[PDB]
């Protein structure tokens, strides 16, 4: 498949794992940070299966499996079924491998560190990687972007970091982290429509819940009259389609569920949302920063895909930001992959070829050497 | 030293006898559903012939 | 019930005893750590005395 | 005729309907959630026999009825039934119609909205209710067990509803809503009866299973150590009654049916069981309301009655809790009838007479009105 | 409660607010300064519960509470809020009323104008106080510890003043007020310990972190050695106890979080740290005061009990000082409330009876009289 030795790009949270080598503007396919378990008793035999279930072998064969995620608000909590993942993404599904190549990962600035650690063990102990680097993710998201500058919101699966760079350099003091993320805003959408009479509880319902949040949700730039006409009329309704042929019919809980963003305290988060958290991480700056990264909203990661997401966080920024200053938003098509894509050109990039941790680095020193060698 | 005990032991103690009170007043206020009835019988013991009933 | 109301008074007043105990376990090893700390205190500064009274 | 308009009180589960008047310790009267129908060609005239039975009379008559049950995991799917029902409970039994008194329904605060919308709307328009109120069930569980504080956890015949309340408040981030309940729980013996050569299908025979259920089973707090001897022993066993003069016993499976609600695959569910649900309706609260939820777990509605199971609801939350830690269950008499106890005590509130909606707000509103006025 | 026609003191921080009688040497009660308000639903009716908390009972309900602070970097801005603390202040706990009782109130001598107007207005408006004195807290640690003269560094919540006074003096163009404080130290540890694994975010976590820093935290004599330790063995680690039965261990970070006192920049700002100030406060002041500036460097409020600091500050000092002269630190076991004593010596002075603002001058000229008649 491959003729180089190229760097081999990994984010992996809560969701899915996106998966290519560097020097694409793409992962060449999604992972996702599944696996996948019969909950039920087998009577036939000479029926191949497995014992367990990965990405989207876990996906599907659903129909009697449980799905468990082994990464908990950007932690991996249990990482041998993060290795079952990364066999099947390199060597099934990529065609390459760390064995061969150099790794980079996506994390998060406060990440636990502990988590990087054990992720630095396991490409050089089991994958045999010849050298790694940790990446933030904020900073991927701005080479994705054509940014030096701007506040990075990377909205994860489990978590949301929401970092300020100025100049290249990072302004930690002004980081707003967030414990909301896409994954959160499932759950709001799925109790709201075990209100309407349809409950998602079981695996299989599970993701059919994300599934429909991700094709029919939206934020809009104004929530009130959005729901002053959604909760009013049936024209605002839309029927998705479940797997046995039955639909369900949603209204205004189609933009309750993104609205979380604005209104964490949906779910029970003490936050006033990401629009004051984006303002807090550019407003605690110096005022010879600010100016910069008013200009400078950055959004990455999931959920930015929602409809209106660009003009509901520009429109709340400005009303929270002092007048005569432009206020003004970033939102790509490179959305949901920036991060990987910035992984990508960072692997790449003759000024990071320095960079890497090599396999002698790291046996000297052991896993622990990521925290002082990346960040 | 000791003031803050007294009234949270106190607190403890006032919220727990207002919850008491509250399920108690009512036990002691009204009570017959929580009682019983006699359920008698029939026995027949006039039946001193057949009924006028083609059935009888 | 009541019994264990009354209990549930003394049984929280051994706790209020127990957590003042224990608080008062602490301002023990505390205070006597300062009674202790005091004299160590003391002795550093009385040697203090004594060398630059010396002095 | 009576001395004070004071509310009806009715709580309708999926098992048993249950009514007297507010003010009171007890319902006047239990019936079973059912309307009976013959299955049968009559050949005698002049037998009396009616069309439909309901609660009481649908049982007493069963022989030759097929038995429906209105309501299903805490919701009324079939209004007109239920009718049939409030019509009986309130006026054949009470011997109070509706029409002169309040009336307080309940459901839980999780409840799709349609049932709290259609108990609402039957209650006004056709019984001619001058009032209603639906209450939500845990609250009325901690008005009779005498809390503000803690977990209820009310495993009925319907769902177990698992839901933490702090000095009077939910938090509903924290609801673990769980389709498990008695009524699985029955048809799991009916099914496991089988496997021991007696067969049940039927409306009778589930009938019988439910009071085989409720005379014979438990859950023990030790079920490893239970089964160990009670599978490998007759000593263990115990007799039943069947209304033919047979009789059955029932070993292990004595307490593996109700073992169910902590082992939910017994009966193909997904699920962490009834103590896992309560360890996490404290756990995803905050750290200062914890504290108070472990020592506060409030066992209410039926299944409560099973022995072993408050020590069995303490012991595994006990396991998954953190050490140091006081866990304490609350297990009072007023078990299967806290929430109609906790009903007549919410009723009798000063405090309580500002929260019904009116038979003037209804009409102006539409049943609607429950979520603007109830919860 | 009181025997005495008595001045009232009242040290009020964004932190915490001490109250007592002038002429004690403590005050009576304790109350942060905070007032508190419920960010959940409410499910119970006739079970109390109160629409804001204010002191000690917003602590007490903090399990569901969001919790606000009134005063921001020394400062007072919801004058609203400080008004209701006061009053259980001054009538539930110290068991005063104002209006028959002069009130001495304090601030920093940088902090903006405003803080000592809105202050002054109260007590007069709504408490109907005959008098008024806003003082310096740095005169009032002066005359706590016997002085007439030194630098004092009073470790607000807010910030640190760092005042130079000579024979009774101020020295004004030598103060060099440090926007590093209590708070600042607080939020350096709540992202430390994020690094470590432990996310503490919403109002109970938060409480719980400025607790943890108060109970396990020190500066260290020398912060490289001490870190070169703390850092490699698990011997200078202590564990801390969360209100849930779970611990969290913390190692280095013990003292590297109160270390921003000597390095700013770990929380963003450009200082050189408080022996900076302390120095330039002596430095920038007459080689004739001087003198007795280095041998009387006082120390006051809190962070003046960590372990190493008064030794720490005076070897900071004393290596920037020129030789042959003798550096000083004033530390007594007053700690963290030194202030409020000299609150109430100088409230009970004869010398400062005529420095009350009185209620007639105050009605005739309002509430910018404070900065003509005080300081
Ligand atoms: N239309 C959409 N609506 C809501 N969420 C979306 C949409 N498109 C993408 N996302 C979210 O993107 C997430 C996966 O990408 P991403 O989070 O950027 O990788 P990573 O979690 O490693 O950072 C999922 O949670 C997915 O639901
Ligand atoms: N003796 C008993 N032993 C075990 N379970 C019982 C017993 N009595 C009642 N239960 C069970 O409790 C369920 C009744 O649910 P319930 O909580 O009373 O609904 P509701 O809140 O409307 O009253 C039924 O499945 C019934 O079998
Ligand atoms: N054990 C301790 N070691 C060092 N500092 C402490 C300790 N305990 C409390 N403090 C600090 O004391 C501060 C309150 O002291 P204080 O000086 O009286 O505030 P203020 O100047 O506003 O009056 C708290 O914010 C806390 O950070």
């Amino acid at each position: 498949d491959e003729d180089e030795t190229t760097a081999l790009v990994c984010d992996n949270g809560s969701g899915l794992v996106k998966a290519g080598f560097a020097g694409d503007d793409a992962p060449r396919a999604v992972f996702p940070s599944i696996v996948g378990r019969p909950r039920h008793q087998g009577v036939m035999v000479g029926m191949g299966q497995k014992d367990s279930y990965v990405g989207d072998e876990a996906q599907s064969k659903r129909g009697i499996l449980t799905l468990k995620y082994p990464i908990e608000h950007g932690i991996i909590t249990n990482w041998d079924d993060m290795e079952k993942i990364w066999h099947h993404t390199f060597y099934n599904e990529l065609r390459v491998a760390p064995e061969e190549h150099p790794t980079l990962l996506t994390e998060a600035p406060l990440n636990p560190k502990a988590n990087r650690e054990k992720m630095t063990q396991i490409m050089f102990e089991t994958f045999n990687v010849p050298a790694m680097y940790v990446a933030i993710q904020a900073v991927l998201s701005l080479y994705a972007s054509g940014r030096t500058t701007g506040i990075v919101l990377d909205s994860g699966d489990g978590v949301t970091h929401n970092v300020p760079i100025y100049e290249g350099y990072a302004l930690p003091h002004a980081i707003m982290r967030l414990d909301l993320a896409g994954r959160d805003l499932t759950d709001y959408l799925m109790k709201i429509l075990t209100e309407r009479g349809y409950s998602f509880v079981t695996t299989a319902e599970r993701e059919i819940v994300r599934d429909i949040k991700e094709k029919l949700c939206y934020v809009a730039l104004d929530f009130e009259n959005e729901m002053a006409t959604a909760a009013s009329s049936s024209s605002l309704e839309k029927s998705y389609e479940l797997p046995d042929g039955q639909v369900i019919t949603i209204g205004n809980e189609r933009f309750r569920c993104p609205e979380t963003l604005f209104q964490p305290s949906f779910i029970g988060m003490e936050s006033a949302g990401i629009h004051e958290t984006t303002y807090n991480s550019i407003m605690k700056c110096d005022i010879d920063i600010r100016k910069d990264l008013y200009a400078n909203n950055v959004m990455s990661g999931g959920t930015t895909m929602y409809p209106g997401i660009a003009d509901r966080m520009q429109k709340e920024i400005t009303a929270l930001a002092p007048s005569t200053m432009k206020i003004k938003i970033i939102a790509p098509p490179e959305r949901k992959y920036s991060v990987w894509i910035g992984g990508s050109i960072l692997a790449s990039l003759s000024t990071f070829q320095q960079m890497w941790i090599t396999k002698q680095e790291y046996d000297e020193a052991g896993p622990s050497i990521v925290h002082r060698k990346c960040f | 030293m000791q003031a803050l005990l007294g009234a949270r032991a106190k607190e403890s103690l006032d919220l727990r006898a207002h919850l008491k009170q509250v399920k108690k007043e009512d036990t002691e206020k009204e009570n017959r559903e929580v009682g019983d009835w006699r359920k008698n019988i029939d026995a027949l013991s006039g039946m001193e012939g057949r009924k006028k009933k083609f059935e009888s | 019930d009541e019994s264990e109301r009354g209990m549930k008074v003394i049984e929280s007043r051994a706790q209020k005893d127990e957590e003042k105990m224990e608080i008062q376990e602490i301002q023990l090893k505390e205070a006597k750590h300062i009674a202790e700390d005091a004299d160590r205190k003391y002795e550093e500064v009385a040697r203090k005395l004594v060398i630059i009274e010396s002095d």
